[PDB]
């Protein structure tokens, strides 16, 4: 197909979000990070591993 | 001369059922949670 | 007509 497959309109493939914050204690690395879901892309969670 | 150094207050925190008041949010701090009530420490110098 | 989209030749998985 040719036709409305494609965005052509300069988006990333793989994002790499960097945690808007990290606390580590001696027991547990807690992070947090918030991700944004473009303004029409639609992602399913099965991608996003944790690095 | 109070000798208590000051008397504080305990900020009351409790996550789950208490709705986060306004312009409050949950941080990752284990103590900067969202407050739902304060009262006064119970540190009341009685002088003799 | 979703027939643009589709390439043109020419879930009850839970167990213990």
């Amino acid at each position: 197909p040719t036709h409305d497959v494609t965005t052509e309109r300069s988006q990333r493939l793989q994002l790499r979000f960097v945690p808007v914050d990290r606390e580590d204690t001696q027991y547990s690395y807690k992070t947090r990070f918030q991700l944004a879901v473009g303004d029409n892309r639609v992602l399913d969670m099965a991608s996003t591993y944790f690095d | 001369g109070d000798v208590t150094c000051g008397v504080e207050q305990i900020y009351w925190s409790l996550p789950d059922m208490a709705l986060d008041p306004v312009t409050f949010k949950a941080s990752l701090k284990t103590s900067n949670y969202p407050v739902v009530g304060t009262e006064l420490l119970p540190l009341v110098p009685r002088s003799f | 007509n979703y027939a643009a989209l589709a390439p043109r030749q020419g879930t009850h998985e839970m167990h213990g």
